């Protein structure tokens, strides 16, 4: 735990989010679910900025107190949150990360429940099944880091495993079951 | 996936090139004011309940859409270094 | 794969999305599930069982007179089952293949869905022989079908493997990507940056494998070949199959 | 790419074992060390379990059965290479057949160094790549050879000095660095002062251990010694390479931070002419 | 409800006390139930006789031992963090060499814990457990030589850990070797020390083993009797005087080293049985008259030349063989540690004689609880053996209550050498459940004991077995030893029977641990029941006989992680042990004797026994579980009700009517949905969450103590340095929060001063239920030093199954809960009644666990027949019988449809139409029969509900038994953005008002590096961590709507530069062309 | 040394390796699935199947091992029971007749027409070296029965 071997072993990061995982049938591979509670807190800063562009609050700290504690989160607030992300995309990460796709980019969208909704196709990617596991979620604050995040880290852009020219968006069990019982 | 992402990769000589290009123009769009676009007339990005996504949606979302059209030009040494923020800040409020 | 190489990235996605939906959609209306009776046991059961029953007694009647050695009786019997089991296997598949081409359990395996032949055996058919604590597989096979009530001991035997399996999976997942670590420690500074190297030094990639059964050059398996040529840079152009 | 190689291979690593019972009359438990362990030894120049002595000499074959220790000669031009293999050893090469340098006399595993001297560098490398795959292949692992190749490449990225010309004959420098000389040896500066170099095979670890940049050495190896000797001379650490450039926290030499695209122009006609209007 | 069990086998003797493993073990260990008159021996007493007779002249021996006056009652100790001990007194007198004195004054030494009714312990406010341990019964054993197939090697190991490891290796080059403390020497030498003379030796020794010349060799040294000892010492590495310092030697006399184990079994066993015969003494002792007699060396070697030659009886002992593997129950473990303190106590009394002030001392002068008490407290709280009592629910604790492990004192089993013991051995049969081991690492190292299987006088787990004369079955049985078992031929309990005689001629039986077929003539014994084969943990699975041992192992442990749901429901199918479980488990309370019901109060139960007496019972309303859960007792009786001795008074945490109920039996319709049940995903109808089916009670114990710093002691009070009143409302009392208050994340429960008030940690809290403080005037509490006072806050809330919920089945099918579709568009049965839970069939194949498929069908009939079933492990119900009853059910489901005035539905047509095309139904038959015949398969028509269009193809349905696990979504819900920072380094760690962002690790980075996300990466290594400048700089830009800051130089960069400068290192930052570069 | 086999015995053994290749290849395939099957750590299917690999991986060795250093016998002529001869034992007192053909330890298979006994087998031990007219016994669990070599053909 010295100085040279410090910048390597990395450490803890901000805007971090994680929780029990579940499949997201309706969800498109182009996106990824995400608990409203999380996204909201995991976006306090950004949110506040947009809160200003709207008569929600007079100034920064104004909006901070607006929701400093509210069991009645204004309906306007929510609509704004979504209005904050828009294009911006976050990142997903399985605990045991060994391959690059151990982390893929997704376009979050308001969802119910307290667990994170994840697309079934990437289940194969991040070695994980829906028995109770839990992924991680980061957010490219840097409008520059946001680029490469959806340009070269977006899921829909990573299909051909670098390990082998074998497809990654390979349909699994259920999908197959049907596609076969029909043909 | 993302809008004509393929058409993009085909315009660049390297995957990573695109990224750096999308990011640089993305900033110039917000810092130097949000009126540097070139496709503002029609087919301009829109929102939902209120198509107010005609002014300030998302940086990159616009950047790429700009490259969608061969209106812009890029390269290694196109325009002088410093002569960058000088000709931009004076041309745009 | 073809789609991607044809239309393009994004487009592929849409396909995938479309598929996903329909897949599920039908997987619900199809009306397929699992029932105790869906694990149809081929009638050949009682047949082969006997065919192998008196069969074993034959080899036994031999050793009882000193015909075979102590070791032969072992390898001999093993051969019986090892193969007699292979029979029942293909047998079951056949019964489903002709009579119930839509039988749940079955459809699964065949389809790119779940289920594996070897596994199916341990259901419709029956598990073969287990292994002893030492290493050498047991002598008394598992004449019981999963679909049927497996006798006590036979279960006690089928556990010798369950414990063993959870043993190796504890010494290989402990180090957690230890390899990658050491591996990265030398590939962490290797990246692309240039415009075509000038080194005209080609590489000799074998299309045929040396000896397997006497000095005879054979054609390497399909996979290996690709793993070595798929996506490369042909040094010297070569017109072979008539194509340039 | 580096990371690639590393990942593609790392992932599998956590799924390779094997070593049981069905054999046992001597010290044999599998016939070699098939499993992940083999991977180690391969990535690390070692002397395998069932090392097969090779014949650096290329000739014919002659055997002598039974009696104490069996022997096989690789006679040819005139001299006869004798190899004493216990009667409990098994070989594939038969009497007469012509053998080449670095050929598997005994059945089993080969030796890195040995193969190197006998046949040569090219042989070793090809041996490695294939030797690896074999493992992952017999495990249902389908990974492109590309990666494996990159790895071994560094296991040879270093050679030793034979003939002086600027540095002692007891040193091992980067293979590329040798060209830095091979060129300035006759081209730039005349007076051809050859520097017979001999590629040295090193296992993955040992390789990194002899890295050029000090920044990197300051991580793994004993910091003290590193900085210490690195100080004496005004060591120049070119900030190229994830690892080292990582410590500094600066933008990694690869990806978007690559020196190739790190500098990009995003001009708009509306202002492009504005640059012309400033002349 | 009706109850039908398919018990074909006549289960003779019922299941013994599932807790007797811990029960008697403690009892017999410390003979206290009966006066010192009933002079037992073993354990406590034996411990005395051991190191009590002390003589240095110091002459003090043991007289009587008594005690057992627990300072505070049970609960008290729990809540007061007190230790449930017991004052230990002792009566002993002293006699001098100079006739006189008989000073016997009550001398006590420390207190000792006691075993709870359930069989647990309350060390310090918490309930722990004393798990058993295995090993190799310290005895004589012969096993082949290491890597040399040559001869063999003998081994002797007499514990405790203070017993030398002696070995006998036959060195071929000549002479035999005796390994001790890493050194070999000519055994001859020692033999001579024993009196063995050359002649008498060889003759009665190598009379058959010509190899004798390998020891009858010494003709130079072996010519000196007693002198030999002098030489033997010379062997000892130390350079001490060759005088009478026969120390090390005497050490192996009759004192401690040689195991002082019971003179008859413990040691004699490995003796008489294996080799030699009678056991002179208790071990290889006898150091009287100068010479030494050891009827141990003669045999150990007599057995050596035996196997190395002829065939005295093939003596090649086996390792793993349980018939040589002893267990370490609580009593042994405890009594063991006890002897330690004793030896440490005697340590003093001895020294307190050399410096003794004449005959003016005896009690205190020679006693001190210090050594004794210290030991005991070390074992019950510092030994890895004792653990946190797993009370996730009734069952859980029970298992952890009788589990066993190898690892321990070390002198039995290590950690890096046991891939051999980890695997199930032949002897484990009915001794150790082969599917009771935990998952992950250590698997096999730890595994509970079988069922009926019980410990004996000394470890050796015996097992019941049916006696049989010829072909007649005896109703008598005896617990056979893992050893003597192989001696006979045992047959299965499957074996058909005709009253009391064997059936078929070709009967199955296990000879010597080997499966064989024997005739009804060589039937020496027979299995008592399929149960004794596995442990309870598994004897709870429905149709085990239809699931793999691997997947079974899963469901087995899963039951232990079950959560005490509020609405308990006994499994539609039961193994018949649920009644016994809840009993020996002590989850519920039974009536002591027969009588009648008195007071049936929700908090107290009173009754009047027929023997003319009245007693009440405390009804622990809602006690805080060790794993945070409910532990209530629902009174299942009413005022005035004749009750029988041992009747269900109030239900346990997960019990219901004397039957275990860890979960609920909900309707299930196994079939693939809209992908909502992908991998292991599990759909669910809102209908269930409506009638509060799957839900539980959770608690949170947040404690706070009033420290006492030297900078002004902290005071508890409503005094808040931030004049906040909007938070002092609920804080009524002077510091503590009101009872029944609704605390929320962030509010204060207790107010500290110096403002270090204990706030509501992240997440939630729930509603307070009970709290207690501890002022200075300690009524009798051991207030930790530096502490002025202490307070506890018991908060709780309801756990209503939501989304992140996960639940599995007794068969091992685990899975999360995806979407919870409402009963509206929920697949329904043609006649209303929609489904409840939708499982995906894909999880059935690969996972060979058909058992479920069975319980379902069986349950499908129990719904209409309105009844529950009990199927023995392997003697359980069979396919035939089921179809019978199930059919009967059809005459109820559809039987009513008829009389009501309605037939089949147009929809039911199309389905059956494809049914026939699927070979499910026999064509030509009438719709009526077609549906019936189809119902018998366990599949029925089913409408979508979403579109009303039924799903073509019947869908097997039934009532499967599931359950929620400990792992909730509460302990997982980290959502951070801006908060605290590492006071030391510079990391976004939270803990209070905010949270802390998960780590990134080099692994994740690498992958990130691969992508080439230079900036995304650099962003994580700086702007989101170390360099605090760019962090805030970034916060501003964001709140200002400006592009995030682009760090020019991470604080790590410049800091290191100068950090090196600090010591020589002239770190010079040059540019692209060897030029200076300003760093700051 | 040098394994001795016959044309018939060869065809059966060589072909054996060919069958095993079609099976073994199926084993690898199954894994390529299980590994992609998701479900971590206990694919009940994974491990059992892994060992199964070692079993085929092993049979592949024993097979190819002998096949590279064996011999071929044409003992159609001669009187003394040699490698390839078909002897016929007839219990003296019983009057019952039998037929068999002992061969090297690499041919054991009770299934063949004449019960092919191992060369190093007790039965294979008492036959080599004697001719038409011999009568000897060995050790038998039920006792010890002698047999007279009726006739040695081919
Ligand atoms: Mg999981």
């Amino acid at each position: 735990q010295g100085r040279f071997r410090q910048n390597l072993l990395g450490k803890r990061v901000d805007y971090s989010g994680r929780s029990v995982i579940v499949v997201g049938p309706q969800l498109k591979l182009h996106q990824c679910g995400l608990p409203k509670r999380m996204a909201l807190e995991l976006f306090k800063p950004f949110l506040l900025k947009k809160m200003e562009e709207k008569g929600i609050a007079p100034n920064v700290k104004a909006a901070r107190r607006m929701l400093e504690r509210q069991r009645d989160i204004k309906d306007e607030v929510w609509d704004a949150l979504e209005e904050v992300i828009h294009g911006k995309v976050v990142l997903l990460n399985r605990a045991p990360t060994l391959h690059r796709l151990g982390i893929q980019a997704f376009q979050p969208v308001l969802v119910e429940g307290q667990s994170i909704q994840l697309h079934p196709l990437v289940c194969e990617a991040f070695n994980a099944d829906f028995d109770g596991d839990q992924m991680a979620v980061h957010v490219p604050l840097s409008s520059f880091a946001q680029a490469e995040a959806r340009i070269q880290m977006l899921s829909a852009h990573n299909l051909l495993s670098p390990a082998s020219g074998e497809p990654l968006a390979k349909p699994s069990r259920d999908i197959i079951l049907g596609l076969y019982y029909i043909t | 996936a993302e809008p004509g992402i393929d058409k993009l990769f085909g315009m660049v000589d390297s995957k990573y090139r695109l990224t750096v290009v999308v990011a640089k123009r993305a900033q110039q769009l917000l810092r130097h004011g949000f009126k540097n676009t070139v496709l503002e007339p029609e087919e301009r990005p829109k929102m939902q309940t209120l198509e107010g996504l005609f002014d300030d949606p998302n940086a990159v979302t616009w950047a790429m859409k700009e490259l969608l059209t061969g209106r812009l030009v890029f390269g290694e040494n196109l325009v002088p270094e410093d002569r960058l923020q000088k000709e931009m800040e004076r041309l745009y409020p | 794969y073809q789609a991607f190489l044809r239309l393009g990235m994004e487009k592929t996605a849409r396909l995938l999305d479309a598929l996903k939906y329909y897949g599920f959609t039908f997987s619900t209306t199809s009306g397929i599930t699992i029932g105790i009776d869906d694990a149809v046991i081929p009638e050949e059961k009682k047949q082969y069982l006997e065919e192998a029953d008196r069969k074993l007694l034959q080899i036994e009647q031999a050793y009882e007179m000193g015909f075979l050695t102590d070791r032969e009786r072992y390898d001999q019997i093993l051969q019986l089952w090892t193969e007699t089991t292979e029979k029942v296997t293909q047998a079951v598949f056949k019964n489903f293949e002709e009579n119930y081409p839509f039988n749940p359990l079955y459809v699964m395996a065949q389809s790119g869905a779940r289920g594996n032949p070897q596994q199916i055996r341990q259901l419709c058919g029956l598990r073969g022989l287990m292994q002893k604590p030492s290493g050498e597989t047991f002598e008394v096979p598992v004449r019981s079908s999963f679909r049927e009530g497996l006798t006590v001991l036979e279960y006690f035997i089928s556990s010798h493997g369950a414990r063993k399996g959870g043993a190796d999976t504890a010494l290989r997942t402990a180090d957690s990507g230890y390899l990658t670590r050491k591996l990265v420690d030398v590939t962490h500074e290797i990246v692309v940056r240039e415009a075509d190297c000038g080194t005209t030094n080609y590489i000799s990639v074998p299309l045929f494998q040396p000896d397997e059964v006497t000095r005879s050059l054979r054609l390497r398996k399909r996979a290996d070949i690709e793993a070595g040529l798929y996506g490369r840079v042909l040094a010297r152009e070569v017109e072979v199959l008539g194509v340039r | 790419v580096g990371i690639v190689a590393a990942q593609s291979i790392g992932e599998p690593g956590t799924q390779l074992t094997m070593r049981t019972f069905h054999t046992g009359g001597v010290a044999g438990a599998a016939d070699i060390t098939q499993g992940l362990p083999r991977v180690i030894e391969l990535f690390e120049a070692r002397r395998p379990k069932a090392k097969a002595v090779i014949s650096e000499i290329d000739g014919v074959v002659r055997i002598e059965e039974t009696e104490e220790k069996l022997s096989v000669f690789v006679e040819s031009e005139g001299f006869s290479k004798e190899y004493k293999l216990p009667k409990e050893a098994r070989l594939l090469v038969k009497d007469g057949d012509y053998v080449e340098a670095g050929q598997p006399l005994t059945r089993g595993a080969i030796d890195p160094h040995q193969l190197l001297e006998a046949k040569g560098p090219e042989a070793v490398e090809r041996y490695l790549v294939e030797e690896i795959q074999k493992v992952y292949r017999a495990q249902g692992v389908k990974l492109h050879d590309k990666h494996i190749e990159i790895v071994v490449r560094q296991m040879m990225k270093y050679v030793e000095v034979t003939d002086p010309g600027d540095s002692r004959l007891l040193e091992g420098q980067v293979l590329e660095k040798w060209d830095v000389e091979a060129l300035n040896e006759r081209l730039i500066a005349e007076g051809k002062t050859p520097v017979a170099w001999k590629p040295l095979l090193m296992g993955v670890t040992k390789s990194a251990l002899s890295t050029k940049s000090w920044l990197s050495a300051a991580s793994f190896q004993n910091t003290t010694h590193v900085l210490t000797e690195a100080a004496i001379a005004g060591k120049k650490d070119e900030l190229i390479g994830l690892k080292e450039n990582v410590i500094l926290g600066r933008l990694i030499p690869a990806g978007t931070g690559s020196d190739f695209v790190r500098f990009t122009q995003v001009v708009d006609q509306k202002t492009l002419k504005a640059i012309e209007e400033a002349r | 409800m009706e109850i039908k069990r398919f018990g074909r086998i006549r289960e003779v003797i019922p299941l013994p006390p599932l807790t007797e493993i811990q029960v008697e073990s403690y009892r017999r260990a410390l003979q206290a139930d009966v006066p010192p008159e009933k002079r037992e021996n073993v354990g406590i007493q034996a411990a005395f006789r051991e190191t009590f007779p002390i003589e240095e002249g110091l002459v003090l021996d043991f007289l009587e031992y008594r005690l057992g006056e627990p300072p505070f009652p049970q609960d008290e100790c729990r809540e007061k963090d007190l230790t449930y001990q017991a004052p230990l007194y002792a009566r002993l007198q002293l006699i001098h060499k100079d006739t006189g004195l008989i000073k016997e004054d009550e001398v006590f030494l420390g207190h000792i814990p006691l075993m709870t009714e359930d069989g647990s312990f309350i060390i310090n406010g918490a309930d722990r457990v004393i798990v058993s341990q295995i090993h190799r019964s310290p005895g004589v054993y012969f096993t082949p030589d290491p890597a040399r197939p040559g001869r063999y090697i003998a081994s002797i190991i007499p514990l405790p850990k203070r017993g030398p490891w002696i070995d006998l290796e036959v060195e071929p080059n000549g002479v035999v070797s005796m390994k001790v403390n890493k050194r070999k020497f000519p055994l001859v030498l020692l033999l001579r020390v024993l009196g063995y003379d050359q002649e008498t030796l060889a003759r009665e020794l190598g009379a058959y083993g010509e190899l004798v010349q390998g020891l009858m060799d010494e003709s130079v040294f072996a010519m000196r009797p007693e002198e030999a000892l002098i030489r033997l010492f010379t062997l000892l590495r130390p350079g001490d005087p060759p005088k009478r310092d026969k120390a090390v030697a005497y050490v192996y006399g009759l004192i401690a080293d040689p195991r002082r184990y019971d003179l008859g079994e413990a040691g004699r066993y490995k003796a008489e049985e294996k080799l030699g015969i009678r056991l002179s003494g208790r071990t290889l002792a006898r150091f009287e008259d100068g010479e030494f007699k050891d009827e141990v060396f003669l045999p150990t070697l007599r057995y050596l030349f035996a196997l190395t030659a002829g065939v005295p009886g093939h003596e090649v002992d086996d390792i793993d063989h349980l018939g040589n593997r002893r267990i370490r129950t609580v009593g042994e473990l405890m009594t063991d540690q006890f002897r330690v303190g004793l030896a440490r106590l005697a340590r003093g009394v001895r020294e307190r004689m050399l410096m003794g002030s004449e005959d003016s001392l005896t009690p205190a002068k020679l006693v001190n609880s210090r050594p004794l008490e210290a030991a005991i407290r070390e074992f019950f709280s510092r030994s890895q053996l004792s653990q946190f009592k797993d009370e996730t629910n009734p069952l859980s604790s029970l298992r952890h209550k009788r589990r066993i492990s190898a690892l321990g004192p070390g002198g039995l089993t290590r950690e890096r050498a046991g891939f051999d013991v980890r695997d199930v051995h032949r002897t484990h049969y009915g001794r150790i459940c082969p599917v009771e081991t935990p998952e992950g690492a250590n698997i096999g190292l730890i595994t509970s004991l079988a069922a009926y299987a019980r410990v004996d006088e000394l470890g050796f787990i015996r097992t019941p077995y049916r006696r049989v004369v010829g072909g007649v079955v005896t109703d008598e049985v005896v617990y056979m030893t893992a050893t003597e078992e192989d001696r006979y031929t045992i047959a299965q309990a499957n074996t058909p029977l005709e009253g009391n005689r064997i059936a078929a001629e070709r009967v199955v039986a296990r000879r010597k641990g080997e499966p064989v077929i024997v005739s009804p003539e060589e039937v020496e014994f027979m299995d008592v029941s399929p149960k004794q084969v596995f442990s309870v943990n598994t004897n709870l699975i429905p149709f085990l006989e239809h699931d793999d041992a691997n997947r079974a192992l899963m469901g087995s442990n899963m039951q232990t992680q079950a959560v005490p749901l509020i609405r308990a429901q006994a499994p539609v199918v039961m193994t018949g042990l649920e009644e016994r479980v809840v009993r020996d488990s002590l989850a519920a309370l039974y009536a002591e004797e027969d009588g009648e019901v008195a007071k049936v109060d929700g908090n107290r139960i009173v009754v009047r026994y027929e023997d003319g007496r009245l007693v009440e019972y405390p009804l622990r309303r809602f006690y805080r579980s060790n794993q945070g859960t409910a532990l209530d007792q629902r009174p299942r009786v009413v005022v005035g009700q004749r009750v029988r001795k041992g009747d269900l008074l109030a239900d346990g945490p997960a019990s219901e009517n004397g039957f275990l109920a860890l979960g609920q039996n909900v309707l299930v319709a196994i079939m693939p949905f809209d992908g909502y049940n992908f991998e292991d995903a599990i759909v669910i109808s809102e209908e269930l969450l409506k009638r509060d089916f799957y839900t539980s009670i959770h608690i949170e114990r947040y404690e706070i103590e009033a420290r006492d710093t030297k900078l002004g002691p902290e005071r508890i009070t409503r005094d808040i340095p931030h004049l906040s009143e909007a938070a002092l409302r609920d804080l009524d009392e002077e510091g503590v929060v009101r009872i029944g208050a609704e605390v929320k994340p962030g509010d204060i429960l207790v107010g500290r001063t110096s403002d270090t008030s204990l706030r509501v940690p992240p997440g939630e809290g729930g509603i307070v239920v009970r709290t207690v403080r501890l002022r200075r005037g300690d009524p009798g509490v051991e207030l930790k030093p530096g502490v002025r006072e202490v307070v506890r806050v018991y908060v709780a809330q309801k756990r209503k199954l939501q989304v992140g919920d996960k639940l599995a089945n007794r068969h091992g099918n685990k899975g999360v809960v995806a979407k919870i579709l409402p009963v509206e568009d929920m697949p329904h049965l043609p006649d209303g009644t929609p489904v409840d839970v939708i499982l995906n069939p894909l999880g059935v194949p690969s996972r060979m666990n058909l058992g479920q498929i069975l319980e379902t069908h069986l349950g499908l009939a129990g719904y209409f027949l309105g009844q529950r079933y009990i199927s023995p492990i392997f003697d359980g119900a069979k396919e035939p019988e089921i179809k019978e009853l199930l059919a009967q059910a059809f005459e109820v489901y559809f039987g009513k449809r008829k009389g009501e005035g309605f037939g089949v539905d147009k929809r039911e047509v199309e389905v059956l139409r494809r049914a026939e095309k699927l070979g499910l139904v026999t064509p030509g038959k009438t719709p009526e029969e077609q549906l019936k015949e189809l119902f018998l398969q366990g599949k029925v028509v089913l409408y979508d509900g979403r579109t009303g269009e039924p799903i073509e193809g019947p869908i097997v349905v039934g009532q499967m038994f599931i359950m929620k696990l400990y792992h909730m979504v509460e302990d997982k819900m980290h959502a951070r953005s801006t908060g605290p920072y590492s006071l030391i380094t510079q990391q976004p760690l939270g803990g209070k008002a905010q949270f802390g962002g998960q780590r990134f690790g080099e692994m994740e980075v690498w992958a990130l590096e691969a992508y080439g996300a230079a900036h995304t990466l650099q962003e994580m290594l700086t702007l989101k961590s170390d360099d605090i400048e760019g962090r805030n700089a970034a916060y501003e830009a964001i709140i200002k709507g400006e592009d995030v800051p682009e760090p020019s130089v991470p604080e790590s960069f410049r800091v290191l530069v100068k950090e090196l400068q600090a010591l020589a290192l002239d770190v010079q930052t040059l540019d692209e062309k060897d030029n200076p570069v300003d760093i700051f | 040394r040098e394994v001795k086999l016959t044309k018939a015995g060869y065809e059966r053994l060589m072909q054996q390796l060919e069958r095993e290749r079609e099976r073994l290849q199926e084993i690898s395939a199954d894994f390529e699935q299980a590994l992609e099957e998701g479900d971590l750590r206990e694919n009940a299917g994974y491990d059992e199947a892994r060992r199964a690999m070692w079993q085929n991986e092993a049979r592949i060795d024993s097979l190819e091992d002998i096949l590279s250093r064996a011999v071929i016998l044409e003992e159609g002529s001669g009187e003394v029971i040699g490698l390839g001869s078909v002897v016929e034992l007839e219990d003296p007192l019983s009057g019952e007749r039998l037929s068999v053909q002992v061969v090297s330890p690499a041919e054991a298979n009770v299934l063949d027409t004449p019960m092919k006994i191992s060369d190093a087998s007790p039965m294979g031990k008492a036959l080599l070296g004697h001719r038409v007219g011999d009568v000897l016994s060995l050790d038998t669990p039920k006792g010890r029965r002698e047999f007279r070599v009726v006739a040695i053909h081919g």
